[PDB]
């Protein structure tokens, strides 16, 4: 029991064990305490893989690197990618022509867009969502309710949610439930009516299906999805207008992808933000505001998506930190200082020299060192009960400037909403969006659905577990918003004359400084993404990824602090200590990449 | 009554999963609600914890050797197992567990099938293909990293149909999917067999679809169905979109040299 980052943890009551924690991916192992009254005082997490990329990169060609470290993770596909061609550009000096940068934003939010909505629907909506009591549904109340909701989504009607429910009920009534086995319907954790959980149910077939379309940006640029192919100095789709499927890229397939694109912003607008908004406003109505962490005080993103290239100020979802819960000051953020960005390994299963320091990961080890502390319970290879004071997770401790960060959407819009504040334009978008989700779930949507109307501040609203799973959706919707312009861009300059797609001046190795470092960064869909490389006599010299889940999913650092998972399930009630539901919504609402993380 | 289906995930990237929720034909939402059942999937299941391991005996007794069991990703030998941990458990004794009563067993991707990324070298988790812990079960390998969609599921597909494991190459591949090389049908061959390659990255013959040969291209020696399948609904394949084929559904890709060296 000790005190930190104002959390009193506490271990002396009941311990609770969540192995495995599903609906993310990859593997992790959740231990807490419960107090006598079943609210968590202590949260532990596991990271419970590991696979050594880091170590495997070693001697080999920078120019191989990205599709390497692009299998750190199928989920989050292309976003590794994007760091490692970034980083080696950074350390060879390469300049990407215009429609290279652009085909690569246009992966990039293509990416968060899939990333974010399949996980809401198919990762996250059963911890807000009674499946069983979708079977309960009046029709003809779940087509009112989803006018009311989102008035332009054309699939509405009585009969329709009639037949979904219908085939639910079947599938129910075999008896192989399938992903719902054994599942915690009925719980008092949930607390949508009928017709609600009707219409998630829909939208979660609905987006089941359409996500594989939205994909195909990826295919045409990159060949394939998962794991779409990239290149140092550009893209390898070469375009050619007049080419007619002679090129990677012509007219006929920019037509296809804005097609595509198109649906994306559909999707967002009229299913997954209205859903998000109604969802949100019917716990926050239960009173669950539970889950804020270190939201409420410390956020960190690298900042992404600048209007011009290679110019930091123009980010269009803006960066920095905030500490302390001080909106109004933003410090800058500097992946190159050594200082700034360290990984710890005093509670990770890796060895330093010594590990009373950070790291900074161009100084960067990964060496294993799987070894179970004193006070464990059970052996090596069957472990009951995980002892925190010791090492316990693969997943090493990132800190900035020795401070535990909040990295993710939700990060990203805290700190858009403190620029924009500041006087920052690039940020508008998000602060509108922030602005208009208040007013919905303080207003609008109560007055609509005949509940009392609230006064919360986004000062209180966003750091929470509504607000987690909030911000990723709005962030979703700009994503899509944001494309649709870079689309236009890219038509436009190619169309001007500029159909270069690759810079191949330093491709040879001969042309390289015997010696060089360099970083990438990206806002990967679950926060700040950085790859750091050296590079000795045109070979991989060190390699370390420091990856959004790294950060979120951490264990404690050397003096003890928690990180963002920890600190999120802190002081939260369980309706049944045996049942991990507020557990699985909170830790869901980071969307986990134990594989990322881990890497 | 829809056939089980134990989905286990070891050491992986989840590709294989992702890339089987792309199929059109047929749809993964038709393959989990009208044909198997998906009884354990840490990817998209309801139960965590407790109530997820319940699941595993509960199938394992009541369809005994009459489920088909999945695995992606692959067991590490390496850190005593606990590498990969499950249930506070290494991932190798579930995997074992669970493929003994297994009707079949499917090797999903790369790392299932050969190893893949994790075991290319160093391999410090001693990352080991599931054909190589599991010695007495029938094994169909559907390598690639991740595998065509439509393969995926075409596999499923036949294994429901006909209650059989499809005909294998001596590498234990489904014969109907793999029998072709890359090269075989590739529509830039025409250019090879005319000697006309791209030599660099954006230069006339890249913007004419040249041959991707001396860019490094595997497709000579990969097997796989991306030149006439091809990728999310025949979309495209990494050569029509201008990337040389790195050899992923190959057995040690990745140890190969570089994916720009050329074949010699
Ligand atoms: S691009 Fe590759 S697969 Fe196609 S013809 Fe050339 S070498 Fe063969
Ligand atoms: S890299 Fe893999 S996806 Fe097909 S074209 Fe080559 S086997
Ligand atoms: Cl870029
Ligand atoms: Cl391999
Ligand atoms: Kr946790
Ligand atoms: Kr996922
Ligand atoms: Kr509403
Ligand atoms: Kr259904
Ligand atoms: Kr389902
Ligand atoms: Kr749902
Ligand atoms: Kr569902
Ligand atoms: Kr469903
Ligand atoms: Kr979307
Ligand atoms: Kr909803
Ligand atoms: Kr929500
Ligand atoms: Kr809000
Ligand atoms: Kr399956
Ligand atoms: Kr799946
Ligand atoms: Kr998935
Ligand atoms: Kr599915
Ligand atoms: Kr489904
Ligand atoms: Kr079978
Ligand atoms: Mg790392």
């Amino acid at each position: 029991a000790y005190a930190t980052q104002g959390f009193n943890l506490d271990d002396r009551g009941r311990r609770i064990v969540v192995d495995p924690v599903t609906r993310i991916e990859g593997h992790m192992r959740c231990e807490v305490n419960v107090d006598a009254n079943n609210v968590i005082r202590n949260a532990v997490s596991t990271g419970t893989m590991w696979r050594g990329l880091e170590v495997i990169l070693k001697g080999r060609d920078p120019r191989d690197a990205w599709a390497f470290v692009e299998r750190i993770c199928g989920v989050c596909t292309g976003c590794h990618a994007l760091a490692s061609v970034r980083a080696v550009e950074n350390a060879l000096d390469i300049r990407i022509p215009k429609n290279a940068h652009l085909i690569r934003e246009i992966m990039a939010k293509t990416l968060q867009v899939h990333d974010h909505a399949v996980h809401f629907y198919h990762l996250h909506a059963l911890d807000w969502v009674d499946v069983m009591s979708a079977l309960k549904a009046d029709p003809k109340r779940t087509s009112e309710l989803q006018q009311l909701v989102s008035p332009a989504h054309p699939l509405s009607s009585a009969g329709y949610f009639r037949d979904i429910q219908n085939r639910l009920k079947r599938f129910v009534e075999s008896g192989q439930l399938g992903p719902f086995m054994n599942g915690y319907w009925g719980s008092k954790a949930y607390v949508l009516p009928p017709e609600a959980n009707l219409m998630a149910v829909t939208h979660y077939l609905e987006a089941l299906d359409l996500q594989k379309e939205w994909v195909k940006i990826h295919t045409i640029f990159g060949g394939k999805n998962p794991h779409p192919n990239y290149l140092v100095g550009g893209v390898p789709c070469a375009i050619n207008l007049d080419g007619a499927a002679s090129a990677p890229v012509n007219m006929e397939r920019l037509s296809f992808v804005k097609a595509r694109i198109d649906e994306i912003i559909e999707f967002n607008k009229n299913v997954y933000v209205p859903d998000v908004l109604a969802i949100g406003t019917l716990y926050k109505q239960a009173g669950w505001l539970y889950g804020g962490g270190l939201a409420a005080t410390n956020v960190l993103d690298y900042g992404e998506y600048p209007n011009v290239a290679y110019n930091k100020s123009t980010d269009q979802l803006p960066g920095g930190a905030i500490l302390n819960g001080n909106w109004d000051e933003v410090f800058p953020v500097d992946p190159r200082d050594s200082q700034q960005v360290q990984e710890f390994v005093s509670h990770s299963w890796y060895k330093y020299a010594d590990e009373s320091v950070g790291l900074h990961p161009w100084d960067g080890v990964t060496e294993p060192n799987y070894v179970l502390g004193a006070n464990t319970k059970g052996t090596r290879t069957r472990i009951e009960q995980i002892d925190e004071s010791a090492k316990y997770s693969w997943i090493k401790s990132p800190r900035w400037r020795g401070h535990a960060m909040e990295v993710g959407p939700l990060s990203r819009y805290i700190l858009a909403y403190a620029h924009a504040r500041s006087g920052n334009k690039y940020a508008e978008r998000p602060k509108e969006q922030l602005e208009y989700s208040a007013q919905m779930i303080n207003s609008a949507i109560p007055k609509a659905l005949g509940l009392p109307e609230t006064q919360y501040t986004l000062k209180q609203l966003l750091p929470s577990t509504i607000g987690r799973t909030l911000a990723r959706a709005l962030e979703s919707q700009y994503c899509g918003e944001m494309m649709h312009s870079d689309w236009h861009d890219l038509v436009a300059n190619i169309r001007a004359g500029d159909t270069a797609t690759a810079n191949v001046d330093k491709w040879d190795p001969a042309t390289w400084p015997l010696q060089a470092k360099g970083v990438g960064t990206v806002a990967a869909p679950r926060g700040a993404l950085g790859h750091w490389i050296r590079i000795k006599d045109g070979r991989i010299e060190n390699y370390q990824c420091v990856v959004p889940t790294t950060w979120n999913g951490s264990p404690r650092d050397y003096k003890g602090q928690i990180g963002a998972f920890e600190a999120s399930l802190m002081n939260t009630p369980m309706v049944n200590p045996e049942q991990p539901v507020e557990i699985l919504r909170t830790l869901h609402s980071f969307d986990p990449c134990l594989a990322c993380s881990t890497h | 009554p829809r056939t089980p289906v134990l989905w286990l995930h070891g050491l992986e990237c989840t590709c294989c999963s992702e890339s089987f929720i792309r199929s059109a034909h047929p749809l993964a939402k038709d393959v989990v609600l009208s044909m198997i059942s998906l009884d354990y999937d840490d990817t998209l299941m309801a139960a965590a914890g407790h109530q997820a391991e319940a699941i595993l005996e509960e199938i394992m007794t009541k369809y005994k050797g009459n489920y088909i069991l999945a695995v992606e990703g692959n067991p590490p030998l390496n850190q005593d197992g606990m590498s990969c941990i499950i249930g506070g458990r290494p991932f190798i004794e579930q995997l074992k567990y669970v493929a003994k009563d297994a009707k079949a067993i499917i090797s999903w991707g790369s790392c299932a099938s050969w190893g893949c990324v994790q075991a290319a070298k160093p391999n410090p988790t001693q990352a080991t293909p599931v054909h190589k812990v599991i010695t007495d079960k029938p094994i169909i390998k559907v390598p690639g990293c991740p595998p065509i969609a439509e393969v995926m599921t075409g596999v499923i597909t036949y294994m429901l149909t006909f209650d059989r494991i499809p005909e294998l190459d001596r590498q234990g591949r489904p014969k109907m999917f793999y029998s072709q090389r890359i090269h075989d049908k590739c529509y830039r061959r025409p250019h090879f067999d005319a000697g006309q390659f791209v030599e660099e990255w954006d230069d006339e013959s890249a913007r004419k679809g040249f041959c991707l040969y001396k860019m490094g291209c595997k497709g000579p020696t990969t097997y796989n169905a991306c030149s006439t399948t091809r990728w999310n609904e025949g979309t495209s394949f990494p050569i029509q979109s201008g990337h040389g084929c790195i050899g992923c559904s190959e057995d040690g890709f990745w140890d190969k040299g570089s994916f720009y060296d050329r074949l010699t």
